[PDB]
């Protein structure tokens, strides 16, 4: 009865039903399971896949709006824990070792860059080497919209993903398309990466590697410029939509090992 | 202009035009200014004017008129107009017209006589008085059949029925009459009511009979006005003010009357289908939708419940036994209507009368309540009640009757309660809907640590889920996450902290080891909400060493952005310079102010950690602050990068004193804080412009005294050479600039006065004199606050330079007469009589010094002369100067009567504001001013009585 009632409080006590929540522990770890966890992953994948080839909402326009969710709050597009493994992973996804920091929607807009959390509620307005963040960059619809951790230490807003780039939007691309426009929009710009008056905040995007077993067992051994927060595993077609998808799949790195059963190196 | 030169407007009235507003201005003025031939003349005039006019659109110059009448009756009546209450009877009792404007003038003049054994008096030697104005309405009553006359009587009846002799009220037939003749007719019913509660407001022990008949008389009628089948609730919110007053007197007629004498009704057994017809409209009007009209009902509930838990007070007792078919339904509307929790002063008010006679009438029968609550949630889930409105108030009424019910029996309904609401939480549809849900389960959680402590496994399941919450995005579940879990810890702490429940570790290491995963969605409000609550969990942690550990692992996370700022200053001091880094140093700040707060004193491992840097930095901002105003002046604080780094300055200001006020190693503080600090503060201070001067300076200075006295009353010297005169100088100027800045200055005052008064010898007679100066200008002040400090601190620093014989003198000489030259000079003057308990105990004090011989020595040093006389009469000398009116027979006599009143301070008192009474009643309004002192300690005597009552019941409190 009072096992039954934390049963209950634990595992059926929720405001947004997230399948898989990473607001919750890992369904690995629960000791509950959770209404909300589901062991199954690909069926949900295979069948969000199809629904992105036939693209029925505009996002031009959305990316304008910020310059389908309402106003500054949920426009991440959020992982499911990793549960259900690909069986071709190896060959379809990507994974991006994600830094200690916060999550944040970045609008670089006339003159100004502004960031949000996913509750929408802005956490800085300021300048920024963004297509759109500074008063002699600020143009005609030159505006861009990123997706970053940030990490306070190194002052640095970490680029995870883009939406949209000098007016053009990219939700409706590929993640291998979007991330290879990001490595390659990032460095052509007057020191992002290097702190000025004019741009407070550092912009460096964060690299992805393939999640082959040996390729794993490499980036478990590299050197990160932050602290290892987790594992974003991406699809490598999966579109940009904001909310919960399991065409992304998270997992912190002591993690690794066990629900992806390969090795690791001395950690 | 022109009103400036009496002997005028009984000429200009004569043949005057649309002007005369000013001629009755203008004798208003002279009657209320100074006031025997010549008032006598216009007292005959103005009673003239009036006779001749009221025997239309005259009006407005009517009620002119009668207030000036009224104006004069204030100062002369009835020592020197005794006819005035004969005469206007006899006026009034021949002419209808004339019998209008007196009932007029007599409620005006009630409105001038609105204390209690003051009161007590007035009524029994004024008796004649009343007893004739009673007899007059009587009369009228009796035979008028003017409407507008009656009503106008009907009004001054009412004003005047607590002065009238009770026997003309309940040894004649005047209930009766107001019953059948008035109280029946739509235009009278109002008054008529009205009358009938105040009567009923009557607490005596005889006219037993003539009560009882007040009751079912009064019921009688009213059964037949609003019938008891009406819907008052909708009458109400359409009819007209006329029905509402109507509705509003009802309440207060029957809510008066079952108050004072219920007693009466309860025991004639005889009336009990009366007395249940009274209580039948008690509900119907707490239907009532206005908040006005509850608060008559909610007041007659709670006395109801206070008196049969006064009784009872267990789970059948006889006075119990008469209310039982009635008091579910009371449960029911205390659940149903239950106030928004403290979660203005009214409101709060509001709530904590709901829930005192909620929790009364829970004590009564859990059962019942539990019964009650249980139903109004199956309501929630039915949807035959469902609101958001609805189950906010069921949740609100659940909380409110957190200690009521024994632990076993809590238990098993909370259970309940809980998991139906989990259930409605699932069934619902919106993430608006589980949002609302969600938040009432996490309050009532919140409100029940009794069942928290009482089951680890459900703690912990709460805490995890609340964990979960914190990332969630809808609207406010990440608020109603924080504040509930800072509830929960505050109320919880020992279960947390590294004592191990049914399982392997402390549940703090998980959270220590999980903070960025917890927090990394939250924004800065909420993340030092979530710090503050986990600093009470680690300040259960009774092991010092465990506690080390603990907060050092708990700062990590501020201390890594911290030691990177710090780095970077060390390679770069312009980095302090830089916007950002400056924003962070501010933020990272105030989660060490909200972690020291919760953690108090242990927090000095952290607060050592960072104590140089940090005090390191505050002196580059300073430096930094100073030299961009050196280059470009006070309009660089306007500045945005300026205010952000006059915040670190502000947050390390508030983390020290916020550890120092915590803090339990004086000697600690004094050997190791208090030295760099005030190197790197009190020069600063002092070098800084007023507009670039940080007054938390100033508090933290006062807080590091009051809680080391004797331990730093050396650096006293130090701290006033930077601070004291130049504070002095930002504020002595009045013109209000820097309230903060002086309401610190006097805390410092204070502070050094209490704690370090050996200082005030140390520190140079110059600066003694300032400190007597600016001690002068508080007590001085206009605003209570401001003056009522500086008597405090006056006072103290009277009996605390007796202490020292040696300097005494020298004091006494210098200062002495010239402090009361000045006190006096603050009781005698257009009076602020804020503390006038406090001149009264000042005054006291100084005269035993010269009574006793305490001031060895003369204060005239030409004239020697017994201080007591040169005193008395240096007192005199100066009354006599600021009242040139007064007869110096008088002055004599009452100075007399002070010095052999000295060692005794209430009769001190009386003797004191008396001369302050006789004197200000040939002045005027003054009376409540000087009367307010002793108003506000009945006050406190009621909330101590009501507060201490509150005590025996569980769950009123808890």
């Amino acid at each position: 009865s009072m096992e039954e009632l934390s049963q209950a409080l634990a595992s059926s006590f929720s405001v947004s039903q997230d399948l898989n929540s990473t607001a919750a522990p890992h369904p690995r770890l629960s000791q509950y399971k959770s209404k909300y966890s589901s062991l199954e992953q690909s069926e949900r994948r295979r069948r969000l896949l199809e629904l992105q080839k036939s693209k029925r909402l505009d996002y031009v326009n959305h990316a304008r709006r910020l310059a389908l969710p309402k106003h500054y709050a949920n426009q991440l597009m959020l992982s499911e824990w990793l549960i259900d493994v690909p069986s071709d992973l190896g060959q379809e996804w990507i994974v991006v070792v994600c830094p200690v920091g916060k999550r944040a929607l970045i609008v670089a807009s006339r003159g100004s860059t502004s960031a949000y959390t996913k509750s929408g509620y802005c956490v800085n307005r300021f300048s920024s080497l963004l297509p759109g963040g500074n008063r002699r960059n600020s143009t005609a619809k030159d505006y861009t919209i990123l997706d970053c951790i940030y990490n306070e230490v190194n002052q640095t807003y970490y680029v995870l993903d883009v939406m949209c780039w000098r007016g053009h939007p990219f939700y409706d691309c590929q993640t291998d398309f979007r991330f290879y426009w990001m490595h390659s929009k990032l460095p052509e710009e007057e020191g992002l990466g290097e702190k000025t008056k004019l741009n407070p905040f550092k912009f460096v995007g964060l690299k992805n590697f393939p999640c082959t077993p040996e390729s794993l067992c490499d980036v478990l051994s590299m050197d990160f410029p932050f602290e290892v927060d987790g594992l974003l595993f991406y699809h490598k077609q999966t579109h940009y939509s904001p909310g919960s998808t399991p065409l992304v799949g998270w997992l912190r790195p002591y993690m690794v090992s066990d629900v992806l059963g390969v090795a690791v190196p001395a950690g | 202009l022109k009103e400036h030169p009496r002997v005028d407007t009984i000429l200009e009235f004569s043949q005057n035009m649309n002007t005369k507003y000013y001629g009755l201005q203008i004798l208003e003025n002279v009657i209320k200014t100074r006031w025997r031939n010549q008032c006598e003349g216009i007292k005959k005039y103005v009673v003239g004017l009036i006779i001749k006019t009221s025997s239309e659109k005259e009006k407005v110059y009517i009620g002119k008129l009668n207030m000036i009448l009224v104006q004069i009756l204030k100062q002369e009546w009835p020592k020197h107009w005794p006819t005035f209450i004969s005469d206007i009877v006899g006026a009034s009792r021949t002419s209808e017209s004339l019998c209008q404007n007196n009932m007029v003038i007599l409620k005006l003049l009630s409105e001038e006589v609105f204390t209690q054994v003051k009161s007590k008096h007035l009524k029994d030697s004024m008796c004649n008085e009343f007893s004739q104005i009673f007899q007059l309405c009587q009369f009228v009553m009796e035979n008028s059949q003017n409407a507008p006359l009656v009503h106008a009587t009907l009004e001054t009846l009412l004003r005047f029925l607590n002065w009238i002799p009770l026997g003309y009220i309940f040894e004649t037939k005047l209930i009766s009459t107001l019953i059948y003749k008035f109280l029946n007719v739509p235009m009278f019913r109002n008054v008529s009511l009205k009358c009938l509660t105040e009567i009923a407001g009557v607490s005596v022990s005889q006219y037993e009979e003539q009560f009882v008949t007040l009751f079912t008389l009064t019921m009688m009628q009213l059964k037949q006005m609003l019938p008891l089948n009406t819907n008052i609730r909708l009458a109400y919110s359409n009819g007209k003010d006329d029905e509402q007053n109507f509705i509003q007197n009802l309440s207060l007629f029957l809510c008066t009357f079952l108050k004072e004498h219920d007693q009466l009704i309860e025991k004639r057994l005889n009336l009990r289908e009366t007395l249940m017809e009274a209580l039948h409209y008690m509900l119907l009007v707490s239907e009532v939708e206005e908040t006005e009209i509850f608060k008559i009902c909610l007041e007659y509930w709670n006395h109801l419940a206070a008196e049969l838990y006064r009784e009872s007070p267990f789970s059948v007792p006889p006075r119990r036994q008469l209310y039982l078919p009635m008091l579910f339904k009371v449960r029911l509307l205390m659940v149903s209507r239950m106030a928004k929790p403290e979660e203005d002063t009214d409101s709060i008010n509001l709530y904590k009368n709901m829930r005192e006679t909620l929790v009364y009438l829970t004590h009564l029968d859990y059962v019942d309540t539990e019964r009650i609550m249980t139903e109004k949630l199956h309501n929630q889930v039915n949807g035959t009640e469902w609101s958001w409105k609805n189950l906010n108030t069921l949740c609100w009424a659940i909380g409110s009757i957190s200690g009521a019910m024994h632990e076993e029996d809590e238990k098993r309904f909370l259970v309940t309660v809980i998991k139906d609401l989990l259930g409605l939480c699932e069934q619902k549809r919106g993430k608006d809907n589980k949002a609302i849900i969600a938040s009432n389960i996490m309050y009532i959680v919140g409100q029940y640590p009794r069942f928290l402590r009482a089951h680890w496994k459900f703690l912990k399941t709460v805490v995890n889920k609340l964990f979960e919450f914190m990332h969630e995005t809808h609207d406010g579940v990440q608020d109603m996450a924080c504040d509930t879990f800072i509830k929960i810890a505050q109320k919880c702490r020992r279960h947390f902290v590294q004592v191990q429940v049914g399982e392997v570790m402390p549940f703090i290491d998980e959270i220590l080891n999980n903070i960025n995963t917890i927090i990394c969605d939250l924004q800065p409000q909420q993340v030092h909400t979530f710090y503050e609550a986990v600093g009470y969990m680690i300040g259960a942690q009774t092991d010092q060493t465990v506690q080390e550990h603990l907060i050092e692992k708990y700062m990590l996370l501020p201390n890594q952005v911290w030691d990177s700022i710090i780095q970077q200053a060390t390679k770069n001091v312009d980095i302090l310079k830089d916007p950002e880094t400056v924003k962070q140093l501010g933020s990272i700040l105030k989660t060490n102010v909200r972690a020291c707060k919760a953690v108090g004193h242990p927090f000095v491992i952290q607060l050592g950690r960072i104590y140089l840097d940090m005090l390191n930095v505050y002196k580059c901002l300073s430096e930094n602050i100073s030299a961009a105003i050196q280059a470009n002046g006070e309009m660089v604080t306007k500045q945005p990068l300026i205010r952000s780094m006059r915040t670190v300055k502000r947050e390390t200001l508030k983390l020290i004193s916020g550890w120092v006020s915590r803090s339990n190693d004086p000697q600690m503080v004094a050997e190791n804080f208090v030295p760099p600090l005030l190197d790197a503060v009190l020069i600063d201070y002092q070098r800084n412009v007023p507009a670039a001067r940080e007054p938390e300076v100033l508090s933290t200075m006062a807080i590091i005294v009051n809680k080391l006295g004797g331990h730093i009353t050396a650096e006293i010297p130090q701290i006033f050479d930077a601070v004291f005169e130049c504070t002095l100088n930002m504020i002595n100027k009045d013109f209000e600039e820097y309230p903060e800045h002086r309401t610190n200055f006097f805390l410092l005052l204070q502070a050094v006065n209490s704690h370090c008064f050996p200082a005030f010898l140390a520190i140079p007679p110059t600066q003694f004199k300032l400190v007597l100066d600016s001690i002068i200008w508080a007590f001085k002040h206009t605003m209570r606050n401001v003056a009522d400090t500086g008597l405090q601190i006056l006072f103290t620093l009277l009996q605390n330079v007796a202490q020292e014989e040696a300097a005494a003198q020298s004091f006494y000489q210098t200062y002495f007469c010239d402090i009361l030259q000045h006190i006096f000079s603050v009781v005698t003057d257009t009076s602020h009589t804020a503390g006038l308990t406090m001149h009264a105990s000042i005054l006291a004090y100084m005269f035993n010094l010269v009574e006793e011989g305490k001031i060895s020595t003369s204060l005239n040093p030409g004239n020697p002369v017994n201080n007591q006389i040169f005193l008395q009469e240096y007192v005199a000398n100066l009354l006599k100067s600021a009242f040139p009116h007064l007869q110096d027979a008088q002055v004599k006599l009452f100075v007399t009567g002070l010095f052999s009143l000295n060692q005794d301070i209430p009769a001190f008192k009386e003797h004191l504001r008396d001369f302050l009474v006789q004197i200000k009643e040939f002045a005027g309004e003054d009376t409540s001013d000087l009367f307010l002192e002793e108003r506000e300690i009945a006050l406190r005597q009621a909330d101590e009585e009501k507060h201490k009552r509150q005590m025996s019941v569980p769950g009123i409190f808890n």
